[PDB]
């Protein structure tokens, strides 16, 4: 689901894939780790640029 | 006189007499809490 | 182990705000500014959430249950 | 000249760079030659005057002039601790299988805040641990935790598994006692804050437990404490020695608070001056600035007191100024019963 | 038995009295020390603290002439007690208006 929310869009909403995966907080943040990093006003951003 | 335990990975409550090998139903585990009392107990805010 | 109901040093109110302060946390928002969203002025208050370690999961993992 | 540092001396509270100056108060009937410091209460009457500045639920904000430091540290000092409040003592346990233990929970139970008026109870007389309905309440936590029996298959999240797995202090129950449900409109008596994260709990814990709250005040235990913080400072006043224009004043603007210096075009060049001096917190930066140490002069009026009272939630912070100083009367009429008692 | 006073010596001068205060601290000795050094017939007032662990606090009086440094005591109270009732009925006035124009 996280993978395909980033090929959607570029940012991703950390509270909304919580909510939408009813998974723990420390779960999808390991997720995100693996291929986003944080963005301040933005949410979290895919780590790579665009190729 | 029903003496009342708990083990600890069941968690179940197993009724043992006197001289009874400690064990439980369900499983094989060997560590044999007891429960807590029923007795009131008054504690202090302070 | 768990988040202390009262501020140690002022003793304003601060157990209330310790699950919601998560929420800014599960939310965008930095340490600074969601502290500053709680209400907590005084860095006593700052201190005891910012840091405060929440033991009392890690501990309920290992409850009988 | 010489009267000019009198006044300072005995009007102003001088802030150095390495000391403060001045701190003593000094107007007594004999300290000073040409002034008349003897008590006269017309004179105090016409000086003295309060000034709410800013009052919402459970803060205020108010500036008492004429008084003195030794009146206003008494108030403060009445509000945090000789004020009466309604708070758990009492706690008795059935069956606590939380992981928290029984005298933590107590302890934790204990600091919650109560609603309850303390003005219609009393204090509860030595011994006498079963209580009256006059001076006691007692409050019912029951929260038996237990798995969900719809969740999902993966169900991450402890929301979804368990149901009363925080036990919050809206959980609590008012127990009335005697004709304490009649006096009492329903709503009245209850925890104040309402969303206090009292204790977690996994499914089979169970938490039942009474708690007796009687009355205290702030001296015994800190848990009685209405105010969360109640203090007093005094009100700054910023004077300019010598007017100071040009970006110099864009760096004074820089070295106090952001709303105490405003920096005005009166001619088309900026030159600073004294907007709002209460909102100054001295930081005290304007002394790094070597050149413009010497045009100013920070400092604080003596008999000019802003107090700010934050507090728990138990009762509006008005109604807790007026029981401080009910409270120091009461004192003061208790010494003087004594005395009139031996004479 | 809250209030016990104590004179000079043996000799029981009524210049120079100590007024033993129970379950009091820095509140009222502080506060009556203010209200009663004001007066210019005392030549010393001072209140102390015997020790942390016990609740009471020392307050000695030492008039200039011959006044029995009880009614230097009995007048701070009176003028203490006074000064608390005005700042009340001041307080009050001003929280009721406060509110009233913020209506
Ligand atoms: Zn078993
Ligand atoms: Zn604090």
């Amino acid at each position: 689901f996280v993978m395909w929310k980033f090929t959607q869009s570029r940012w991703v909403v950390r509270k909304e894939v919580a909510t939408v995966t009813k998974l723990c907080a420390e779960d999808v943040k390991d997720f995100l780790e693996h291929m986003a990093v944080v963005r301040i006003n933005k949410g979290w951003e895919f780590i790579l640029p665009y190729d | 006189q029903p003496m009342i335990y708990i083990c600890g990975e069941c968690h179940t409550e197993n009724e043992i007499k006197s001289r009874d090998p400690i064990r439980c139903r369900e499983c094989g585990y060997r560590i044999m809490y007891k429960k807590r009392t029923k007795r009131l107990v008054v504690f202090d805010a302070r | 182990m768990i988040i202390p109901v009262r501020c140690f040093t002022c003793g304003k109110i601060v157990g209330n705000k310790w699950e919601a302060y998560l929420g800014l946390l599960q939310a965008e928002y930095t340490e600074g500014d969601a502290l500053d969203a709680l209400g907590l002025k005084r860095y006593c208050c700052r201190r005891m959430l910012l840091a405060h370690v929440d033991l009392i999961e890690k501990l309920l993992n290992y409850a009988p249950l | 000249a010489a009267s000019q540092a009198v006044e300072e001396m005995r009007s102003r509270v001088v802030l150095g760079e390495f000391g403060v100056r001045n701190v003593h108060t000094t107007d007594f009937p004999g300290n000073y030659s040409g002034y008349d410091d003897a008590w006269d209460q017309d004179r105090f009457e016409k000086n003295f005057r309060v000034d709410v500045v800013h009052m919402d639920e459970n803060s205020l904000e108010f500036d008492m002039v004429g008084i003195d430091a030794a009146i206003a540290n008494a108030f403060r000092r009445i509000l945090l601790a000789e004020v009466p409040t309604m708070a758990v003592e009492k706690v008795l346990v059935y069956n606590n299988t939380s992981i928290v233990q029984d005298e933590i929970l107590a302890h934790r139970l204990g600091l919650i805040p109560i609603h309850a008026d303390p003005r219609l109870f009393e204090y509860r007389n030595q011994g006498d641990e079963e209580g009256t309905e006059i001076d006691t309440l007692q409050f019912r936590l029951q929260v038996r935790c237990t798995r969900n029996p719809h969740a999902a298959k993966d169900s991450s999240d402890p929301n979804e598994l368990y149901v009363n797995h925080k036990v919050y202090t809206r959980h609590m129950t008012w127990i009335p006692l005697g004709n304490q449900a009649d006096l009492f409109p329903e709503g009245t008596i209850r925890p104040v804050h309402d969303d206090i994260l009292i204790a977690q709990l996994r499914p089979g814990q169970e938490i039942d437990l009474l708690m007796h709250c009687v009355k205290g005040i702030g001296k015994d235990h800190a848990k009685f404490s209405p105010v969360a913080t109640a203090s007093y400072r005094l009100l700054p006043d910023i004077t300019l020695l010598e007017p100071v224009e040009g970006e110099a004043a864009e760096e004074l603007s820089r070295c106090f608070s952001p709303g105490v210096i405003e920096v005005q075009e009166v001619q088309g060049k900026k030159v600073a001056r004294v907007a709002n001096p209460r909102l100054d917190t001295f930081s005290r930066e304007i002394f790094r600035n070597e050149k413009l140490k010497k045009v100013v002069r920070l400092a604080r009026v003596r008999d000019h007191y802003i107090f700010s009272v934050e507090s728990t939630g138990v009762l509006p912070p008005d109604v807790l100024v007026s029981e401080a100083i009910k409270v120091l009367m009461g004192k003061c009429r208790r010494f003087l019963d004594e005395l009139d008692a031996v004479q | 038995k809250t209030a016990l006073e104590m004179v000079q010596a043996a000799g029981t001068d009524r210049h120079c009295v100590t007024f033993v205060l129970h379950e009091e601290d820095h509140t009222l000795g502080n506060s009556l020390r203010y209200m009663i050094m004001k007066n210019p017939e005392v030549e010393f007032c001072g209140y102390t603290t015997t020790h942390p662990s016990e609740s009471k606090i020392n307050l000695r009086i030492q008039t200039r002439g011959t006044l029995p440094a009880v009614e230097p005591f009995q007048r701070g109270l009176n003028e203490l007690m006074n000064v608390c009732q005005h700042v009340l009925d001041k307080f009050e006035a001003s929280i009721k208006d406060y509110k009233d124009q913020k209506a």
